[PDB]
């Protein structure tokens, strides 16, 4: 199933994944599609900073909600 | 070294340069314009001993070439060397100057010349020059040989430093520092630079290394490098060393360079010229051939060619043809070059002389110090573009008329001089550039026509001790006087016909009222001497509003640039961007310094906040509220007050005497230099690690360290004295100088304890305590508000700032800085030298002639220079750019649309008029920074039915205003198309 | 309930207000406290024109794109004649230590805009007495990568063509306000889940909670700013009961760690400060009239 | 094709380009080695300033050609 996710440039990514997509598999897939390292990929949604191990359905929320990201916090 | 007169020079050169140029002897021969200007430049440099020489006498023709001669000198027929020795002696008391008139010929003994170290020759016959070069080069050590000559619009320059010359610094650019990320124990070793920050280096350069973990053997060693990637390179074998742990700093190491020269005679057969215009690389060889042919003709006929004498032209052409085949390269012959040289062989041109003199003085500096790479080995400057646009002028216009301007008429003719005498030029700024501006203009006799021709200068600045180093127009008895008035008084001596207006105004939008557009249109050309880009942009916008020619230039150190703008031909000054100083996050500045400049900036900001912001806030607070009991009641009633906590804390901590201020300084030192490190280490232990396990306190971060006080440390005592005197000055507490003695301060601190390291009610209690102590008097609510002064030696600003910066470096294990560098960085002082400014002044004065000529777009040039190489470039300026919008409508930067309206004129009327006249509807209207109609913001829709006189609220003195308009993009969601400037008149 | 909250307040997201009055001499008379006196008064160059077009385009987006929700909402006021004088207030996200807060900012547009990122500062600093978030300096300094430029990483910095004001608003409202700002400091996320890190997080969160209870509500209501006055009166009026409920929950949670010894005394001090704040806060809410 | 970019102060930069490249891409290549933004740099060839929107073939730039990088100054 596909998804909506937006970024700094606002790309609303829409790509098919699995219902048990573990967030480490999500990091792998993100580095497949873009090659960006998972260390910058601190995915956040529904008030939860995503931890790798559990699957997509392990959180009980499902697809199509526009998700977004936070960087590793660099200081001012 | 008296810093008050050589502060900029020290930063340009360095102490070794001043030490070497001390105890130096230079011989110069020929009291022409070139000799005079080189002499003034070197005296401004400040050589201990210089000897001039000349055997000729004053002439009426010498008036147009010498700016220190007088009509009395010509009347008395004095030797040219004698009559100027006094004036040049006035420039520097620390410079000893000697004059000589010993006859020189083939039989003259040259053994006496060994006293000097360098030789400068001008207006000398060629074979004698060759003989002198041979004698100088045969010396052990050889004496530097320098020669330059000018004929009309032609200049020749040659250099010879012997078989081998040594350079102690090729470029003069400070080496950079990097951070080591990874190193491989490989043969050859591979070094990985930190993330980003490409090294920008080159293969073969040497770096020294330090604080490398694992390979302690690589610390203190110098390795020649081999660039591999933008972020990596190679070093020697490292397999025999320990594994790399972390850390490491590499800095480039400069290397002395050896160069070589040749004899004059050998270089004549194949000169090693330098190219300044890549458009015609073949021109310099032809120019050298023409100069050699001219020398041959002059030797043969003992005379210069006559203007209009075609036989002289063909004879010179035949001589050049004979010479060209003889050359090693065997070049071709440029007939027009020969014709023009023959036509104007007897003229003299001032700005070319000035530029040649500046570059020659710089090369003499290179010879005496070896601090820069010398020029090798030839140079030829020329300004034929001015005469190229003349078509076919007659020789009669060049004929002399028996005046001081005979040479200039022989150069360009009488007509251009007549156009020159009628120019109304405006000058802004009166720095070092403005003085030589005025000197050159006096030499040109600009504006001397009684009916027309005017010069205006405005500068609010006064005369300062350091200004005399660069500004020769001013004397030590002129200190604290308007620059404009003193400069005008100095310049009017040379020529009585000068019509000059001098003002103390600073150009700015607020003063624009005196500078109305009628005044701008009255002027014909404007020259800039500004030091800041904001005023530059403002002046650009002013001149563009009048379609007026403008000239701009700028110099730092050994670099300089010139720019030319012409109405309807080129782009604006604002058409290009300038790189501003980069920003530093406090994440660095406040907490994680990595360089001495960070500590310098932090100390400067702390000083500013403490001694400027805080007293002003306190006085504003206590002038807003008259009574302190009133404030106490308002606090007790729960009312909020702005900045109340800070002011009450300051007042409760108000010292009353000298000892209290001393204790305050001591505790401030304790807090600043001891407790901060303790708190930071408490929040972050030295062993704290990151997610990867890498140390948080890794590069570029440096761990701090608390410092224990010691009065016996001179730095600590100096900083304490600075802090105490600043506190006493701020709090209006008088004191005696004997209190600053170390013994008295020790007596004060011998009973001083220090607290160890670890709201509204307390503030109210302190306020009540102050009230019951009668500490709320009117005098108590006051202290002096201070301003930074880097030019005062006794105020202690620099002393305190340097001490604080050194300490802040110290606890962070950073190398401190001396007083001079700290002062230069804090004041952001711009280094400069007389040679560069003189050369760029000559260049801009020369280009002014082309500006006057009204020549086509191809005649003008812009030049950028860096004599440290040395390097000079000449390029054609940017052409004007076209901007189309829609429906085939296009415009330029010079286009301006105009619409006349009425008193009942409305916004819909304006839209209808503009759309009718130009086919496009203005989608928005804004007057400068205040909007007039934006449909997005609610309520601007009702603005369409308003009187435009009402909506604008203009000033009566102006009958028109200029507004900004835009237009809807063809595709919605795109940025609106910008509109050309529109000038609206309130009435016809 | 939340439907009514969003419905009533949608008309007040974007609006305008008059702050500067110019006399006959061109002097700038500011009617309210603004952090940028000197910059506005001194920088009088009108050479910039592309900034006007850029802000005209921005006004279209910012008039409709303002986030508005029960958790957090955006409301902005700007000068009715100038363009570089900004003011904005945000409502604290639900369940955060800054829950249902109200904080003000002052934003100045540089002349060289959009070639440079604008300026921004806090306004509810408590007289600079409170440092709220690692990314929030107590004096009021605001630091954002999209609002600054250095060597660093290219895409993150201020991009004149792509970086937008609304993006800055979103970055602030989202990244600055998080559930656990204690681990915002890099190097502390190494100790996530550890009992010591958890205890330090609890203590820091209690500190933040008591500080925001003191300043973000009581001080705001007692001496409101003229600009966002009616807006805050309406917003705080509706959320009184939930504010009381979360205050009681916080106080009950604060009481749980008073038995500790490592953090017990400071924890109880935070409890006492919170109770003292709530004592007057309840009275103030009971005195609040219906808008 | 190989070209050299000599800036003032003697620093020499090596570049790889092919004809048909656009001046703006050529100058953006400079940033990868110097960090100088494209809008801040002026480059000169054969006494002419290279305008934006053109290609190297228009200016007739060939192998081992030399381009200069220049800047304006502020002091006075
Ligand atoms: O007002 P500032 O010039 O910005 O300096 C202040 C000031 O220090 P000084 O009085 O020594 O200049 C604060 O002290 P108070 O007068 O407010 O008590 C101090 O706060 P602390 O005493 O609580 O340490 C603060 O430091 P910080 O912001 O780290 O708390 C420090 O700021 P700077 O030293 O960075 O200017
Ligand atoms: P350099 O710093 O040697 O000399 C510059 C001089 O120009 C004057 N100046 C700077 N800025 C202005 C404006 N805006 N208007 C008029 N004059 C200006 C400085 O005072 C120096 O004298």
């Amino acid at each position: 199933m596909q998804i909506f996710v937006k970024t700094l440039t606002g790309k609303t990514i829409t790509l098919e994944v699995e219902p048990s997509d573990t967030i480490e598999n999500v990091k792998a897939k993100i580095q497949d599609k873009e090659g960006i390292p998972p260390d910058q990929q601190r995915l956040i949604f529904a008030g939860k900073q995503l931890e790798d191990g559990r699957t997509l359905s392990d959180y009980n929320i499902q697809k199509e909600s526009t998700l977004h990201l936070v960087l590793r916090l660099r200081g001012a | 070294i008296d810093d008050a007169l050589y502060s900029r020079q020290r930063y340009v050169l360095g102490d070794t340069a001043m030490q070497k140029m001390a105890k130096s002897h230079v011989f110069l021969s020929g009291m022409g314009g070139l000799g005079l200007e080189i002499a003034k430049n070197l005296v401004l440099a400040g050589i201990k001993a210089v000897t001039i020489h000349d055997t000729e006498k004053c002439q009426a023709w010498d008036l147009g070439t010498n700016f220190f001669l007088s009509e009395d000198d010509v009347v008395n027929k004095r030797n040219r060397a004698e009559a100027v020795l006094k004036h040049i002696a006035e420039l520097n008391p620390y410079v000893h100057v000697t004059s000589s008139s010993v006859p020189f010929n083939e039989t003259t003994d040259l053994s006496f010349l060994d006293k000097y170290q360098c030789v400068v020759l001008t207006e000398m016959k060629l074979p004698l020059q060759k003989k002198i070069n041979d004698f100088c080069r045969s010396q052990c050590p050889p004496i530097k040989f320098i020669s330059a000559d000018v004929h009309g619009i032609w200049s020749r320059l040659f250099c010879d430093f012997g078989d081998e010359f040594e350079v102690l610094d090729t470029t003069g650019e400070e080496p950079k520092e990097i951070f080591i990320s990874n190193i491989t124990q490989a043969n050859p070793g591979i070094v990985t630079c930190l993330e980003n920050h490409p090294h920008k280096l080159e293969t073969g350069q040497f770096l020294t290394f330090r604080e490398i973990n694992g390979m302690t053997g690589l610390n203190g060693s110098i390795q020649q490098i081999t660039v591999i990637s933008p972020f990596s390179f190679s070093i020697g074998d490292t397999t025999e060393l320990e594994p790399y742990l972390h850390g490491g700093i590499a800095v480039q190491v400069k290397t002395p360079k050896t160069v070589f020269f040749e004899s004059l005679e050998r270089q004549l057969k194949h000169p090693k010229c330098l190219i300044v215009d890549f458009s015609n690389p073949e021109a310099p060889l032809e120019i050298h051939t023409a100069m050699l042919a001219l020398d041959q003709f002059q030797e043969k006929y003992s005379r210069k060619p006559n203007v209009g004498c075609q036989q002289d032209s063909e004879e010179l052409l035949k001589l050049a043809t004979s010479i060209s085949e003889t050359l090693e390269e065997k070049p071709d012959v440029n007939a027009d070059i020969v014709h023009w040289l023959s036509w104007t062989a007897q003229g003299f041109l001032s700005p070319l002389a000035a530029a040649v003199g500046g570059v020659a003085s710089q090369e003499v500096l290179k010879a005496v110090t070896g601090k820069f790479s010398p020029l090798c080995q030839w140079l030829y400057l020329e300004a034929a573009d001015i005469v190229e646009s003349l078509g076919k002028p007659e020789c009669e216009e060049f004929l002399p008329r028996g005046d001081r301007y005979d040479a200039l008429r022989a150069c360009i003719g009488d007509t251009l001089c007549q156009k020159l005498q009628n120019l109304n030029i405006f000058l802004v700024g009166c720095g070092a550039i403005g003085c030589e501006m005025l000197k050159n203009f006096a030499l040109l006799g600009v504006g001397t026509s009684k009916e027309k021709g005017m010069i205006t200068v405005t500068d609010p600045d006064l005369i300062e001790k350091s200004n005399l180093n660069r500004q020769f127009l001013f004397r030590p008895h002129h200190i604290q006087k308007p620059k404009s008035y003193t400069a005008a008084d100095a310049t009017l001596k040379i020529n009585s016909q000068i019509k000059i207006d001098a003002h103390l105004n600073k150009v700015c939008p607020t003063t624009e009222t005196i500078y109305n557009d009628e005044f701008y249109t009255k002027q014909d050309v404007i020259i800039t001497a500004l030091d800041n880009v904001e005023a530059r942009r403002y002046v650009d916008s002013r001149c563009l509003a009048n379609l007026r020619p403008l000239l701009d230039s700028g110099t730092m150190g050994t670099k300089g640039h010139t720019e030319v703008i012409v109405p309807h031909l080129t782009e604006s000054y604002n058409s290009h961007r300038d790189p501003p100083e980069e920003e530093i996050p406090f994440s660095t500045l406040k907490s994680f310094p990595a360089a001495i400049e960070h500590t310098i900036q932090w100390a400067r900001d702390k000083f500013e906040s403490s001694f400027s912001h805080k007293p002003s806030l306190f006085n504003k607070f206590w002038q807003t509220y008259s009574s302190a009991e009133e404030v106490l009641q308002k606090i007790q009633s729960g009312h909020s007050l702005e900045g109340c906590f800070q002011v009450i804390k300051l007042l409760s901590r108000r010292p009353r005497n000298w000892s209290q201020c001393v204790e305050l300084a001591r505790l401030k030192f304790e807090k600043y230099f001891n407790h901060k490190a303790l708190q930071l280490l408490h929040c972050f232990p030295l062993d704290i690690r990151l997610k990867d396990g890498s140390l948080f306190w890794q590069s570029p971060k440096r761990p701090p360290s608390p410092i224990k006080f010691d009065l016996n440390e001179p730095l600590h005592l100096s900083f304490l004295q600075n802090a105490a005197k600043l506190y006493a000055t701020v709090y209006c507490i008088p004191f005696a100088e004997e209190d600053l003695s170390a013994d008295a301060l020790l007596n004060i601190l011998s009973e001083v304890k220090i607290q160890e390291f670890k709201d509204e009610r307390n503030a109210i209690f302190q306020l009540e305590k102050a009230i019951l102590s009668n500490e709320a008097t009117k005098s108590d609510l006051q202290m002096a508000v201070l301003s930074f002064e880097k030019d005062d030696d006794h105020n202690g600003h620099i002393d305190f700032i340097t001490a604080a910066s050194n300490l802040r470096a110290k606890m962070y294990s950073i190398e401190p800085a001396d007083r001079f560098k700290t002062k230069r960085i804090a004041g952001k002082i711009i280094p400069a030298i007389a040679t560069t400014t003189a050369t760029v002044s000559g260049l801009v004065a020369l280009e002014m002639i082309k500006v006057t000529g009204g020549y086509p777009f191809e005649a003008y040039k812009n030049c950028f220079l860096n004599l440290a190489i040395p390097i000079v470039v000449f390029t054609e300026t940017t052409e004007v750019r076209k901007t189309k919008i829609r429906n085939g409508i296009s415009f330029t930067i010079w286009d301006r649309w105009t619409v006349h309206g009425k008193e009942d004129f409305t916004l819909l009327d304006f839209i209808n008029a503009v759309k009718e006249k130009y086919g496009i509807e203005p989608t928005m209207v804004v007057q400068g920074v205040k909007m007039l109609y934006v449909p997005v913001m609610p309520g601007h829709a009702k603005r369409l039915k308003l009187t435009m006189h009402k909506l604008v609220k203009p000033t009566t003195e102006k009958k028109y205003v200029d507004l900004t308009v835009s237009f809807a993009p063809d595709i919605d969601g795109d940025e609106d198309l910008p509109g050309p400037p529109v000038r609206y008149y309130f009435s016809h | 309930l939340e439907e009514k909250y969003v419905a009533v307040m949608k008309k007040l997201q974007f609006d305008t207000f008059e702050m500067v009055s110019e006399d006959e001499d061109g002097k700038l008379g500011f009617k309210v406290n603004y952090h940028y006196m000197s910059q506005v008064k001194n920088a009088n160059d009108a050479n910039s024109a592309a900034r006007a077009r850029r802000l005209a385009q921005e006004a279209v987006t910012l008039s409709t794109s303002l986030p508005l929700s029960s958790s957090s909402s955006v409301f902005v006021r700007c000068d009715e004649e100038r363009l570089d004088i900004m003011k904005v207030l945000i409502t604290g996200p639900a369940d955060t230590p800054y829950a249902n807060g109200c904080f003000e900012f002052d934003v100045y547009f540089p002349q060289d805009y959009p070639s440079s990122p604008p300026l921004v500062n806090l306004e509810t600093t408590g007289g600079h007495s409170v440092r709220f978030n690692p990314n929030l300096y107590n004096d009021g300094k605001v630091c954002l990568s999209i609002l600054n430029t250095w060597h660093g990483r290219p895409e993150e910095k201020w991009n004149p063509q792509t970086s937008s004001f609304l993006q800055v608003l979103v970055s602030v409202q989202s990244l600055i306000l998080v559930a656990e700002p204690y681990f915002n400091e890099p190097g502390y996320e190494r100790s996530r889940g550890t009992p010591s890190g958890t205890q330090s997080s609890r203590e820091y969160d209690g500190n933040i909670r008591q500080a925001t209870v003191k300043w973000a509500m009581l001080e705001q209501i007692r001496n409101p700013s003229p600009c966002f006055k009616e807006v805050i009166h309406k917003h705080f009026y509706l959320k009184r009961v939930e504010i009381m409920a979360q205050c009681e929950e916080w106080i009950a949670d604060i009481q749980q760690y008073s038995s500790d010894k490592r953090v017990g005394r400071t924890m109880s001090h935070h409890a006492a400060a919170l109770k003292r704040h709530t004592a007057q806060l309840r009275e103030e809410l009971l005195k609040l009239p219906c808008p």
